[PDB]
């Protein structure tokens, strides 16, 4: 058939288009694959400094207010 | 400018858009139908118009006359009606895809199946 004009030949992108056992275990591999790749640079992602220093003081803050409430306490008390 | 010792050229944009039109004709005047509804003369309307292109002798003028018809095909099957026709009719085809267009290949010439059967005889030596 190929070996003429006239005959059918195949192109390229062929296995996904006829959607069958190959064209699925093809879609279901580049998925399981890159899920991994969305957790090595997410995971990475968090070692800015910036971030842990901004994250220093919002904990710190949290903190000092417990420490108010408690001094507020201690005032009333005494 | 065959007649008068003069060379000339020719291109029918588009063939296929042709025998749609005489097709039209065909089947308001009742006529027999055939394969896809053409008439059973769709071979003999195309040959007689690309047979009139002819190379000239130097006793009648030394004249020429060269036609390039243009044809769309439908999904890239050549092996329909009125593809194949004119491909029976003419010399050689130039096959352009739609895949090599997108790839980087402008213009988009396939030469593994485009040929021409007057061969290296109508090159240059230096070429």
């Amino acid at each position: 058939s190929s070996d003429t004009p006239e005959g059918v030949r195949s192109g390229a992108g062929a296995v996904r288009d006829a959607g069958g056992a190959f064209g699925k275990k093809e879609q279901a591999d580049e998925e399981r694959y890159f899920r991994a790749r969305a957790r090595e640079q997410l995971a990475a992602l968090k070692k800015h400094h910036e971030n842990e220093i901004s994250h220093h003081v919002k904990e710190i803050e949290r903190l000092q207010k417990e420490i108010e409430r408690h001094k507020q306490s201690i005032k009333k008390l005494k | 400018f065959r007649d008068n010792g003069k060379h000339a050229l020719i291109i029918y944009d588009d063939l296929s858009k042709q025998a749609v039109a005489y097709r039209q004709m065909s089947l308001l005047l009742r006529r027999p139908p055939g394969r896809e509804a053409y008439p059973g003369d769709v071979f003999y309307l195309h040959s007689r118009l690309l047979e009139r292109a002819a190379k000239m002798n130097d006793a009648f003028g030394g004249g020429s006359l060269t036609a390039l018809p243009v044809i769309e095909t439908q999904a890239g099957d050549v092996s329909a009606y009125i593809p194949t026709n004119v491909i029976s009719i003419t010399d050689g085809q130039i096959f352009l895809e739609t895949e090599l267009f997108y790839k980087g290949i402008r213009p988009a010439i396939n030469v593994g199946l485009s040929v021409s059967r007057v061969g290296s005889a109508a090159q240059t030596r230096a070429m």
